[PDB]
RNA sequence: UGACGGAGCCAGCGAGUCUAGUGAAACUCCGUCGUGCUGGCAACGAGGAAUUCCUAGUAAGCGCAAGUCAUCAGCUUGCGUUGAUUACGUCCCUGCCCUUUGUACACAC
C-alpha cells in the first residue's frame, strides 16, 4: 500500500538489500540503527550516502539494510552501495527526475563505485 | 600374491636409449606430424 | 544582502545522529576532523602527483589504481601513504591496521605541532622525493654511475617510500611504535631538519648525482 | 657559572653496531682480503702464501694474493688503537671473494696467527662467532652491499698512493657534526687501488712514501683521535 | 579552575603523604491538549 | 584426422594458452609451470591466487584463449596437469610420473622458442587419436621444415614420455640433445565439457578395480 | 574538571566529581617531581629525578609521547607556556631552564 | 644519405637546438654549392622542413639577425 | 572495403575467417589499421590497409559490439557494446592494453 | 642553489638509451620557448614538469 | 669499551657435527640420524623390489 | 607489530540408514604488565655467497571444509576473509624469433 522501492548492493560476496520507503527518517541496517555499523572506522563509508547530499533528503524516508556474506570491509561497501542507489530510485520513482539526477551526479562526482560495482574480473593477458 | 595394475616403469638407460634411437630415425628421415597451415 | 534559503524546516532524524556526524555534510574532513581545504602542494612539478583536492571521509577508498599507468598518481596521498604503511611480510593485507595508525600518527602530528596534519604530510612528501638520482651506465659493467634527473612520480613513490620503511627502522625496537615514530618522521620531514632518515637519504642521493654528474 | 654532571663516575661507552645509523663513528672496511677456507684428506685450513706450495696453483690462483696475515695485522692496529677503545669506530672487512664481515669493537681477535686462522675458518663456515661469555654476537658475515649497513649521513673515502694528499686532523674537522667517515683500505699485498670505485667520492692519500697497509690504518686513526681529542 | 562549572575543589597534599580534599557541592498527549 | 570438436579452427588460427597452478603453489611448482609455459608457445601464465575456477573459466572463454593447462603438485614434484580446451571442448586429464626439470638440474642456457616439431609414437587406439588430437593443437599450426627443436609424446604402456630435443644434422647421422622437462604422464580421465563443472559426460576413464584391469592398454 | 596528583614514582589524575583515581601513570623510574597540562589540557608533562622530562597525553598513560632527555640532574618543575602551545618549560637541579620545542 | 627513412623522424628529434641552428648553417651553406643541392632536393626539403617544423615554437623566439 | 575517391577504384577488400556481417567500422588517423565490429562475433576485426591482412582479432566483450571509434588524436579504440560495457584498447606499440568500463 | 624547473613537451623515442632511464625534451617555465634534452629516471609523460639543478649541460646517450 | 674473547672449536670441521660435551645425547642425536637413513633406505629399496 | 585477561563481530565450500551446518581466524574494543636469549662447560635473537619466482583481487597474511577410480594424508585439492609496493617503458645488456623484390589495387613513401 506504501510507495516503497528496494535495491541490491553488492561487493565480493557480501550482499545488501535495501528497502526504502516514505517515512519518519530512520535508517536501519540489520535492524539496529546506522551508528552501530562497525568496525567503526568505516563508519564514515556507511555514512557518506548521506553526508554527500544532506539528510533532508532522508528526513522524510526510512531505509532499511539486510546485509549477508561476506566480511566487514565488504560489508559496509555493500551497504553503501545499497544506500545510495536505493536513494537514487526512490527520487526516481517517487520525487521527482531533477533530484534523481543531481543524486546520480553528485554520488558519480563522489565515485560510481556507490553506484555500479566492479564485478567480473580477471583479464587473461 | 597378485596386484591392481603395472607400477610406474623406472626409467633406464636402455630404455632411453631406445625411444633415443627411436626419434634419431624419425628426425633422420622426418617422418614427424605436425599441423598445416590453413 | 542577498540570502538563499534552501532548507525550510530544521532537518531532524528518527535514528538519532551524532552532532559532529551531521555537521560533517557542511565540508568532507579526514577522519571528521582535518580539512582538505587551502592545503596546498608548496612544491610544483608535484601538485598533478599528489592529490588533495578531492577530500575523503577515511584513507580506504577501495577503487582500481593499478591498471592504468600514471592512475596511481590520483589516489589520495593519505591512502598512498597508509598503503605503503602496510608492506612486509608481518604485516600484509592489514589495511585496517594501516588506516588506524595513520588517524593515530595525525592526532599526534597536531597535537606536537599544532596545524594541520595533512599539510604536514604533504609538506613532508615535497620534501622528501629526490630530485635528482645516479644510474648505472654499464660499459658492461663498467663501474661508474651518471646522474640523470627523476619524474615526478618517481620523486612521489620514493617519499613514500622513504618516510615509511624510515617509520619501520625507527620503530625497530625502541620504545616508540611505528604511529609515534612516523608522526616524527613527518614533522621532521615536513621542515626539513636533516635528522630525518628520509630526506638524509634524500640528501645522499642528490649529492651523489652532484657528485659524478 | 656551568655545573658539573650529576654523575662523575665514569661509564663505558656505547658499543655501536649496524644497527645505530644516527651516531657519528669512524667505520674501517679492510677490502680485498684472502680469506678462503680449504680442505685436506680430514682438515680445513685458511689459504696461507705458506701452508702450501701449490694449493693455490691448483686452485688457478697465485700464491702472492693469498695472504691473510695482513688483514690480521691491520685488524689488531685497529682494534688495539685508542679511537676502538673509546668506541668511535667499527671495523667493517670485505673479502676478495666478495664476503663482507662486521666485526663488532667488543671482540678480541687474537694475537698469534694460527688462532686468527682458525678463527677465520669457524667465522666462514658458521657465519657468526659468540662470545665465550655467549651473551652477545661478536664477529658476522653480513649482506651485501655495505652501503645498506653504514650510516644515513656518512662520507666514504677510500684510500690510496696516488691521490692529492692531506693530513687527517683538517680533513677530519672539515666535515660537520653528524657525518661519520668510512675509509675503503685496500688489504692487499698489491693491486690497483680501485677496489671501492661504486661506493665512494674521494680518493685521497695519507703520504708521499708506499704506505703499507696497517701503517695507513694507524695513520687515520691517529688522526682522527687528535680531531676528535682522544 | 575559573571555569570549573560544576563540583568545585579545594585540594592540598601534605608532606606527611596524605591528600585532602575539601569540594563545595553544587501525562497523556490528549491530556495536553487540552 | 582433425576430430568434430576441433575441425573448425584446426589450421586457419594460431591456438592461445593459459597455464596456471593448482592453488598457493610451491616454488617449485612455479618453476615447473614457467618450463610448461615456455614448453609450449603462445602460452601465457596466470598467478592462480584467490581464483575460483567457473569464473576463471569464463574470462578465459570471453577473452579467446584456446586452452588451459592446470598444474598440480606434491611438496613440489608435480603431480598432475589437466588440459581444458575452452569452446566447449574437451579435458584430458593426466597424472605426471617421473618428472626431471632443467631449473632443477643444470644451467645449461636458454631455450629455443621456435614452432617445434612434433613425434608421436604409437597412438594406435582410437582413444589414441583422440589423445593425440588434443595434445598436438596446442601447439602452432606449420613450422619450418629446418626447425632444430622437437619435442616426442612416445606411449609406453599407456605412460607417454614426454621430452623435448634440439638436433644439428652432421654427415654421418643427427646429433641430439636433451631440453626441457622429461615425463611420463598418463591420462586417467577425458570428459566432454569444461573444466568448471564436472557434470559432463565421460568420453573415457581408467577403470582401476575391475578384475581385467593390467590386461590391456587404451583400457 | 580533573587533577593530576603528584606524589613519588607515579602521576594520579583524580576526577572531580567522584574523587577517586580516574587515570594513573606509573612509568617513572624515580620520584616523579612535576607534572601539569597543556593550557588546551590535552597532554601531560612530568619532570622525573633523573631530569627527564616525559610528556605524555592526558586520560592515556600508555601513550608516552615524547620523552626529553634534560640535564642529567633531577628535573624538578615542567610546565608548558600558558599562551603558546607547543613550548615547554623545564627547570631543574642544574640552575639553568630550558624552553623545549615539542 | 646513410641515416634510413624509418629513423630519419627520431634523428632529427633527438638532436637539440644548438644542432638544429648549425644544421641551418649546413644547409645554408650547401645550397650555394648547386651541384649537390640539386642532386639532394627532396631529402634537403623533407629534413629542413620537418627540422623548423618541430622546432618551430623556439626558432621564432631566437633574436639573431644572422639567423 | 576501401574505395579511392580519385581513381574511383574499390581497392581493398577485408573480409575475416568465420563469415560474419560487419556492423560498424572505424579507422585509424594515420591510416594504416581499419577496424570493424559485427553483431553476432562479440570479436573486433583489425586489418592492416596497407597490406590487406588480418592483423588482430580483439577479443573480451562478452556481448555484440555495437560501435566502434578511434580516437583523432592519441589513437586509442573505443568499442562498445550490448553487454553493457564500453571497453578502451591501445593497441599501438607493445601496450595490447584493455579497459573496460562498465 | 637556485634552481629550475621545467616541462617535458616531447619524449623522445627510438633514442638508444639504457633501459630504465629515458631520454625527454623538456622546455623551461620562466621563457616557455627554449628547451634542452634532459634523460630521466622514472616514469615520464608529457606535459609534466620536472626539477633540473643544472640547465647548463644538454644530455648525451647513456648505453 | 668491553673486550670479550671469542668462543670458537679449534680445528674446526663443517662436515662432522659439532663435539657435544655429553657422550649420551651426542650418541642419541648420532642414532637417530642413523636409524632414519637406514630405515629410509631399507624401506625404499623393499617398496622398489616390491614394485 | 609483544605478553596476560575479558568483550563485539563478519564468510563461502561440504549432507550415502552414513563418521569412525551453530561457528572461522586475521580483525575491532576495553583493563594489566613492560622490553639486554638458553642446560644438566650444546643450539639459537629473522638466516652469507649465490640462486629462483613474481605484475590486480596479483604477492603476501588468515582460517574453514573436503579427500571424488590417477596422485595425495609425513599431505593434497577446494573455499571464502584481508589485500598491497613497484613496472606497465625499452631493445641499452642477455637471449629467442622474423625479414631482406613492397606486391596486395589506389594515394603517399
Amino acid at each position: 500500500a506504501v510507495p516503497s522501492v528496494q535495491t541490491f548492493g553488492k561487493k565480493k560476496s557480501a550482499t545488501a538489500v535495501a528497502h526504502v520507503k516514505a517515512g519518519k527518517g530512520l535508517i536501519k541496517v540489520n535492524g539496529s540503527p546506522i551508528t552501530l555499523v562497525e568496525p567503526e572506522i568505516l563508519r564514515f563509508k556507511v555514512y557518506e550516502p548521506l553526508l554527500l547530499v544532506g539528510l533532508d533528503k532522508f528526513s522524510n524516508i526510512d531505509i532499511r539494510v539486510r546485509v549477508t556474506g561476506g566480511g566487514h570491509v565488504s560489508q559496509v561497501y555493500a551497504i553503501r552501495q545499497a544506500i545510495a542507489k536505493g536513494l537514487v530510485a526512490y527520487h526516481q520513482k517517487y520525487v521527482d527526475e531533477q533530484s534523481k539526477n543531481e543524486l546520480k551526479k553528485a554520488f558519480t562526482s563522489y565515485d560510481r563505485t556507490l553506484l555500479i560495482a566492479d564485478s567480473r574480473r580477471p583479464e587473461p593477458k | 600374491f597378485d596386484r591392481t595394475a603395472k607400477p610406474v616403469p623406472v626409467i633406464t638407460s636402455e630404455v632411453t636409449e631406445s625411444l633415443e634411437d627411436m626419434i634419431r630415425r624419425r628426425i633422420q628421415d622426418s617422418n614427424f606430424d605436425d599441423l598445416q597451415r590453413r | 544582502d542577498f540570502e538563499v534559503v534552501e532548507e525550510f524546516t530544521p532537518v531532524v532524524l528518527a535514528t538519532p545522529i551524532p552532532e559532529e556526524v551531521q555537521q560533517a555534510q557542511t565540508e568532507i574532513k579526514l577522519f571528521n576532523k582535518w580539512s582538505f581545504e587551502e592545503v596546498e602542494v608548496k612544491d610544483a612539478s608535484l601538485v598533478d602527483y599528489v592529490q588533495v583536492r578531492q577530500p575523503i571521509f577515511v584513507a580506504h577508498t577501495a577503487g582500481r589504481y593499478a591498471n592504468k599507468r600514471f592512475r596511481k598518481a590520483q589516489c589520495p596521498i593519505i591512502e598512498r601513504l597508509t598503503n605503503s604503511l602496510m608492506m612486509n611480510g608481518r604485516n600484509n593485507g592489514k589495511k585496517l591496521k594501516a588506516v588506524r595508525i595513520i588517524k593515530h600518527t595525525l592526532d599526534i602530528i597536531n597535537v606536537l605541532t599544532d596545524q594541520n596534519p595533512i599539510q604536514v604530510v604533504v609538506d613532508a612528501i615535497t620534501n622528501t622525493g629526490p630530485r635528482e638520482d645516479t644510474t648505472r651506465v654499464g660499459g658492461g659493467g663498467a663501474a661508474r654511475r651518471q646522474a640523470v634527473d627523476v619524474s615526478p612520480l618517481r620523486r612521489v613513490n620514493q617519499a613514500i617510500a622513504l618516510l615509511t620503511i624510515g617509520a619501520r627502522e625507527a620503530a625497530f625496537r625502541n620504545i616508540k611504535t611505528i604511529a609515534e615514530t612516523l608522526a616524527e618522521e613527518l614533522i621532521n620531514a615536513a621542515k626539513g631538519s636533516s635528522t630525518s632518515y628520509a630526506i638524509k637519504k634524500k640528501d645522499e642521493l642528490e649529492r651523489v648525482a652532484k657528485s659524478n654528474r | 657559572q656551568k655545573a658539573l654532571p650529576a654523575s662523575l663516575v665514569p661509564q663505558a661507552p656505547p658499543v655501536l653496531t649496524s644497527k645505530d645509523k644516527i651516531t657519528k663513528r669512524m667505520i674501517v672496511v679492510l677490502a680485498m682480503a684472502s680469506l678462503e677456507t680449504h680442505k685436506i684428506s680430514d682438515k680445513y685450513v685458511l689459504l696461507n702464501c705458506d701452508d702450501h706450495q701449490g694449493l693455490l696453483k691448483k686452485m688457478g690462483r697465485d700464491i702472492s694474493e693469498a695472504r691473510p696475515d695482513i688483514t690480521h695485522q691491520c685488524l689488531l692496529t685497529l682494534l688495539d688503537s685508542p679511537i676502538n677503545k673509546a668506541g668511535k669506530l667499527q671495523v667493517y672487512i670485505q673479502t676478495s671473494r666478495g664476503i663482507l664481515i662486521e666485526v663488532n669493537p667488543t671482540v678480541r681477535i687474537p694475537r698469534t696467527f694460527k688462532r686468527f686462522s682458525g678463527l677465520m675458518v669457524q667465522l666462514l663456515h658458521k657465519l657468526s662467532i659468540r662470545s665465550v661469555n655467549s651473551e652477545e654476537k661478536l664477529l658476522k658475515v653480513i649482506k651485501n652491499p655495505i652501503t645498506d649497513h653504514l650510516p644515513t649521513k656518512c662520507r666514504k673515502v677510500t684510500l690510496s698512493f696516488d691521490a692529492p694528499v692531506i693530513r687527517v686532523q683538517d680533513y677530519i674537522e672539515k666535515l660537520d657534526d653528524d657525518e661519520s667517515i668510512c675509509v675503503f683500505v685496500g688489504a692487499m699485498a698489491r693491486g690497483k687501488d680501485n677496489f671501492a670505485d661504486e661506493y665512494v667520492d674521494e680518493k685521497v692519500g695519507l703520504s708521499n712514501y708506499p704506505l703499507s697497509a696497517s701503517v695507513a690504518c694507524s695513520k687515520f686513526c691517529h688522526g682522527a683521535e687528535d680531531a676528535w681529542n682522544i | 579552575p575559573s571555569t570549573a562549572q560544576g563540583n568545585r575543589h579545594l585540594v592540598a597534599g601534605l608532606s606527611s603523604g596524605l591528600l585532602a580534599i575539601r569540594t563545595k557541592k553544587k501525562k497523556s498527549n490528549n491530556f495536553q491538549r487540552m | 584426422q582433425v576430430d568434430d570438436e576441433y575441425a573448425a579452427t584446426s589450421g586457419i588460427m594460431d591456438p592461445r594458452i593459459i597455464v596456471t597452478t593448482s592453488r598457493d603453489p610451491s616454488t617449485r611448482l612455479s618453476q615447473f609451470a614457467k618450463e610448461i609455459k615456455l614448453l609450449f608457445p603462445n602460452a601465457v601464465r596466470l598467478n592462480r591466487g584467490n581464483y575460483v575456477m567457473p569464473n576463471l573459466v569464463d574470462a578465459c572463454k570471453k577473452s579467446g584463449t584456446t586452452d588451459l593447462v592446470v598444474l598440480h603438485e606434491h611438496r613440489g614434484v608435480p603431480t598432475s596437469l589437466t588440459i581444458s580446451h575452452f569452446p566447449h571442448g574437451p579435458t584430458a586429464q593426466f597424472s605426471l610420473h617421473n618428472v626431471v626439470m632443467r631449473h632443477d638440474i643444470i644451467n645449461a642456457g636458454n631455450q629455443s622458442e621456435v614452432n617445434p616439431h612434433l613425434i608421436f609414437d604409437n597412438f594406435t587406439t582410437a582413444l589414441g587419436k583422440r589423445v593425440v588430437c588434443i595434445l598436438k593443437h596446442l601447439f602452432n599450426a606449420g613450422p619450418k621444415k629446418d626447425s632444430e627443436r622437437v619435442i616426442t609424446f612416445a606411449n609406453r604402456g599407456d605412460f607417454i614420455s614426454v621430452r623435448q630435443h634440439v638436433y644439428v644434422r652432421t654427415r654421418e647421422g643427427v646429433e641430439i640433445a636433451e631440453v626441457g622437462p622429461r615425463f611420463e604422464m598418463r591420462l586417467f580421465e577425458l570428459r566432454l565439457g569444461t573444466l568448471e563443472n564436472k557434470d559432463a559426460d565421460v568420453e573415457w576413464q581408467l577403470r582401476r578395480f575391475i578384475r581385467t584391469a593390467n590386461k590391456k592398454d587404451y583400457l | 574538571h580533573d587533577f593530576a596528583v603528584t606524589s613519588s614514582t607515579r602521576v594520579q589524575i583524580f576526577s572531580s566529581r567522584t574523587r577517586q583515581v580516574i587515570k594513573t601513570f606509573s612509568r617513572f623510574k624515580d620520584v616523579v617531581y612535576s607534572a601539569s597540562f597543556r593550557s588546551d589540557g590535552k597532554l601531560l608533562c612530568a619532570g622525573d629525578a633523573t631530569g627527564l622530562v616525559s610528556v605524555y597525553d592526558s586520560y592515556n598513560p600508555r601513550t608516552i609521547l615524547l620523552s626529553i632527555n634534560a640535564s642529567t640532574h633531577p628535573t624538578h618543575v615542567t610546565k608548558f607556556h600558558t599562551q603558546d602551545n607547543k613550548i615547554l618549560a623545564t627547570a631543574s637541579d642544574d640552575r639553568v631552564t630550558r624552553l623545549w620545542d615539542i | 644519405l646513410r641515416i634510413r627513412m624509418s629513423q630519419l623522424e627520431d634523428a632529427l628529434m633527438v638532436m637539440p637546438f644548438s644542432y638544429v641552428l648549425k644544421f641551418l648553417k649546413f644547409i645554408d651553406t650547401v645550397m650555394q654549392n648547386k651541384t649537390l643541392l640539386h642532386s639532394h632536393l627532396p631529402l634537403i626539403c623533407k629534413n629542413l622542413f620537418f627540422i623548423i617544423k618541430f622546432n618551430h615554437k623556439e626558432l621564432v623566439s631566437q633574436k639573431n639577425e644572422e639567423l | 572495403r576501401a574505395w579511392d575517391l580519385i581513381r574511383y577504384r574499390n581497392f581493398r577488400t577485408f573480409t575475416g575467417t568465420e563469415r560474419i556481417q560487419f556492423n560498424c567500422l572505424a579507422v585509424d588517423p594515420s591510416g594504416e589499421v581499419v577496424c570493424a565490429g559485427s553483431l553476432d562475433n562479440f570479436d573486433i576485426h583489425v586489418w592492416s590497409v596497407q597490406t590487406g591482412q588480418l592483423l588482430d582479432a580483439l577479443s573480451g566483450h562478452e556481448g555484440p559490439v555495437s560501435c566502434l571509434s578511434f580516437s583523432q588524436e592519441n589513437s586509442v579504440l573505443a568499442s562498445a557494446s550490448w553487454d553493457k560495457t564500453i571497453r578502451i584498447w591501445s593497441i599501438f606499440g607493445r601496450s595490447q592494453q584493455v579497459e573496460p568500463i562498465e | 642553489t637556485p634552481v629550475t624547473l621545467a616541462k617535458v613537451i616531447k619524449v623522445l623515442g627510438r633514442t638508444g638509451s639504457r633501459g630504465g632511464v629515458t631520454q625527454v625534451r623538456v622546455e623551461f617555465l620562466e621563457d616557455t620557448s627554449r628547451t634542452i634534452v634532459r634523460n630521466v629516471k622514472g616514469p615520464v609523460r608529457e606535459n609534466d614538469i620536472l626539477v633540473l639543478m643544472e640547465s647548463e649541460r644538454e644530455a648525451r646517450r647513456l648505453r | 669499551i668491553p673486550t670479550h674473547a671469542p668462543k670458537y672449536e679449534e680445528n674446526f670441521n663443517p662436515d662432522k657435527k659439532s663435539y657435544d660435551p655429553d657422550r649420551t645425547r651426542s650418541e642419541i642425536n648420532k642414532m637417530k640420524a642413523q636409524l632414519k637413513k637406514e630405515r629410509k633406505f631399507t624401506m625404499k629399496e623393499i617398496r622398489k623390489d616390491a614394485k
